[PDB]
């Protein structure tokens, strides 16, 4: 099908802007318990974890390389 | 048939600079204008990033050809340029008051 | 005033304006922390803009306390677009125009005020009192 | 005091060198006569600080030690201030050394003196304070007059410190 006539400013921005709410906002923030940094709420801190990650798959890939 | 020429020293009778006299760093036939030895002193950035020193420098921006007039080497005095033959069998650019010659 | 501007920046800017009617109004920090964890194309761009203009702010206005600072205006304008060919079926070809936003960003000094708060009872009240009396 | 700082001046080594490079290359001038006249040179800059007249500054006043101030100012001229100081006081006049070059026909000479200073400064809209007003600050500055020689005109001018 094909639109029988061209939209208003006023229908566009009323259907563009009032039903779809926009972007809803919630707080997702939190204070991490240990470096005291601002993450995400129900989740791991992104500071503290991910350098102590990386450096355990560095010791992981360093045991693995020591083994064979 | 030119004027002006590099190396000369000018007046000239015009602009804010004018009545100071000076030689002629460079001359450009593109733009048609002449540069005076420090004369109308302008700003000029030259930076230095690595070193985090800036230098700002001043410099002889470009003057019109017809503001500036050659001095003569007897006379002293701006005037006009001639072009005259003399007895030694030579094509020479003169003053239009006395015979010295310019080159 | 601190005023920071981006342009010649290629993103879509009815996508940008989420995120910019998002922290208007609203402090630094709380923008901060949402166009931080907040999730779409245009969280990082005016979140770079955000530290920018508060950068800026300390930098330029030498703001003695930063909790002083809030968003007061937050805008998108709409810059030059590139015209690329999209090719179709049965010889035909489309025009996929990319777009461009210009984000415009105005921050004023001061505790941020902000009230959406309006008395049911009182305005009708009032208005209608006035309204029967005019 | 006095005294002491003239013959330090006058006999000492560096110094009575660059009085006979003056004095043997230019005659006409004159020791005595220096200090005040750098007085007035100083006054007049320190009021084209003031009035933040930036040919005057860059002619008269300062010679490529200008852009550190003149960067500062046109800053405070970004972040739109208003700076307004006055310092009309003098104590004692004692000029400090000289310094000079000869190849690229260059000179300086470091004087020092007491002023007291009083400095206000605005910003924005806002009127963001910064400095004191009315308040006779006492300042002990060093600055450096150079000599360069051309043509058209001789050239005098301040250096900051
Ligand atoms: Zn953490």
């Amino acid at each position: 099908a094909a639109p029988k006539n061209r939209r208003s400013i006023e229908v566009n921005r009323c259907r563009r802007r009032n039903p779809q709410k926009l972007i809803k906002v919630k707080n997702n923030i939190d204070v991490c318990p240990e470096c005291g940094h601002l993450k995400q709420k129900h989740i791991l801190c992104g500071y503290c974890x991910x350098x102590x990650x990386x450096x355990x798959x560095x010791x992981x890939x360093x045991x693995x390389x020591x083994x064979x | 048939d030119w004027h002006l020429f590099c190396g000369d020293k000018v007046e000239i009778l015009e602009g804010k600079d004018a009545g100071k006299q000076g030689k002629v760093v460079q001359v450009i036939r593109q733009r048609n204008w002449v540069v005076v030895e420090g004369l109308n002193t302008h700003y000029r950035y030259v930076g230095k990033t690595v070193d985090y020193r800036g230098t700002m420098i001043p410099s002889e921006a470009p003057l019109l050809h017809n503001q500036v007039k050659l001095v003569d080497p007897t006379d002293r005095k701006p005037t006009d340029v001639e072009w005259r033959f003399t007895e030694a069998g030579e094509r020479v650019r003169v003053s239009t008051r006395s015979g010295r010659i310019i080159p | 005033e601190i005023y920071h501007c981006r342009r010649q920046i290629k993103y879509s800017k009815d996508k940008m304006w989420y995120l910019a009617k998002l922290i208007r109004g609203m402090s630094i920090d709380q923008a901060l922390a949402q166009l931080e964890f907040s999730d779409k194309k245009g969280a990082q761009i005016i979140k770079e803009v955000l530290l920018e203009a508060q950068d800026m702010a300390v930098r330029d206005h030498n703001v003695e306390f930063r909790s002083n600072l809030y968003v007061a205006e937050s805008t998108s304008g709409r810059g030059q677009y590139l015209k690329r060919i999209r090719y179709h079926g049965r010889g035909r070809f489309g025009i996929m125009e990319k777009v461009f936003c210009h984000y415009f960003v105005k921050l004023v000094e001061g505790x941020x005020x902000x009230x959406x708060x309006x008395x049911x009872x009182x305005x009708x009240x009032x208005x209608x009192x006035x309204x029967x009396x005019x | 005091g006095l005294a002491q700082r003239a013959e330090r001046l006058k006999k000492n080594v560096a110094s009575q060198l660059s009085i006979r490079k003056i004095r043997e290359s230019d005659p006409n001038f004159k020791i005595k006569d220096f200090p005040e006249k750098a007085k007035d040179i100083f006054i007049e800059a320190h009021l084209c600080l003031n009035n933040s007249d930036h040919d005057r500054l860059h002619t008269l006043v300062t010679e490529n030690c200008f852009p550190d101030m003149v960067w500062d100012i046109r800053y405070k001229t970004v972040r739109w201030s208003f700076v307004e100081s006055l310092e009309p006081p003098q104590v004692v006049q004692v000029r400090c050394s000289s310094l000079m070059n000869q190849g690229n026909i260059y000179g300086q000479v470091t004087v020092r003196m007491h002023t007291r200073q009083t400095l206000a400064i605005y910003d924005r809209f806002g009127r963001l304070m910064y400095g004191q007003e009315d308040v006779p600050r006492d300042v002990l500055e060093y600055v450096v007059f150079e000599k360069h020689l051309v043509d058209p005109y001789g050239s005098w001018r301040m250096h900051g410190k």
